């Protein structure tokens, strides 16, 4: 989740809580408020892709 | 996205007119609302208008005072006040959505939100 | 990467790369033209992306 | 993964192997060949969203 | 995406001309290739051309026979044959990509692929 597309060669390590709707979150991580840092499901039994 | 106009200091008993203009929405298959902001407290609901204006609801503390209307010829709707009590001086927010909801009082049921009117 | 000899032979003999794609320049004519700095951006993603 | 956007009120239960590149897969599930049926990471410790 | 022309029965020693036209690509910052299809066997690589045409390679079994060229004035490139052995009669596939790859012989390194020429 991010407000705007990243400018080339720009790194964004900020972990602020994303506000998808119209209610500001203020760091609560609840309904319509998400944590952008999604993990990866890396296991040896995955497919090639 | 939702540019709105109107607002200002009032004579505490006169009338005022507020507008909210959609610049990137068809406005013919969308449903809007009016919500109120007060510092130090949560967001409040005031008014709501459906498609065209044939099914409109109002808050229990505002019923009978303010009138809502919409017109597709300019992609905007008009909210007119008639009392302007010295207790309703707050921040005005214009919302919109594709459809109308049964939980139309909930703020989460309005994906689109506009700018703010003068406090 | 700066102040060193930019040998690319390691990226040539190594046949275990799943992808070696070049933009604007030839994949082989890199040694001829040279610049001030070389930047290496390393990260891990999924094959789908 | 799907070739074309789904027509409204259409269900596609086919589990054919997706060909993302130019090499036809013929049901091998390897490089540049993916299984479209991705699972969901549903655990009680997830966030609200 | 990649519409190609040319092909047909040949006199087994004459010359032929093949073309591949890009209809939805800028063609000025993309790199193409030519690949060969034979029934009952894998996909084969034949020719490759870089940006403009100043860095072109050819297969070990085809080197010295066929000539490749490109021209941006029409979003197409030209492949011309000179031998047409009775062993190279196969299916022709036109590929393209944004860049040029060191593993340019690999079929996986060509995201875009065209239609087919007559067998």
């Amino acid at each position: 989740f991010r407000k705007s597309n990243l400018k080339p060669f720009e790194r964004d390590i900020s972990t602020e809580i994303y506000q998808a709707g119209s209610t500001p979150c203020n760091g609560v991580e609840g309904f319509n408020c998400y944590f952008p840092l999604q993990s990866y499901g890396f296991q040896p039994t995955n497919g090639v892709g | 996205q939702l540019v709105e106009s109107g607002g200002g200091l009032v004579e505490a008993g006169g009338s005022l007119r507020l507008s909210c203009v959609a610049s990137g929405l068809t406005f013919s298959d969308y449903t809007m609302a009016w919500f109120r902001q007060v510092p130090g407290q949560e967001r409040e609901f005031v008014s709501h208008i459906g498609w065209g204006g044939s099914e409109t609801y109002y808050a229990d503390s505002v019923k009978g005072r303010f009138t809502i209307s919409r017109d597709n010829a300019k992609n905007a709707m008009y909210l007119q006040m008639n009392e302007l009590k010295p207790d309703d001086t707050a921040v005005y927010y214009c919302a919109a959505d594709r459809g109308s909801s049964f939980y139309y009082v909930r703020e989460s049921e309005y994906t689109f939100w506009g700018q703010g009117v003068t406090v | 990467i700066s102040n060193c000899v930019a040998d690319y032979s390691v990226l040539y003999n190594s046949a275990s790369f799943s992808t070696f794609k070049c933009y604007g320049v030839s994949p082989t004519k890199l040694n001829d033209l040279c610049f001030f700095n070389v930047y290496a951006d390393s990260f891990v993603i999924r094959g789908d992306e």
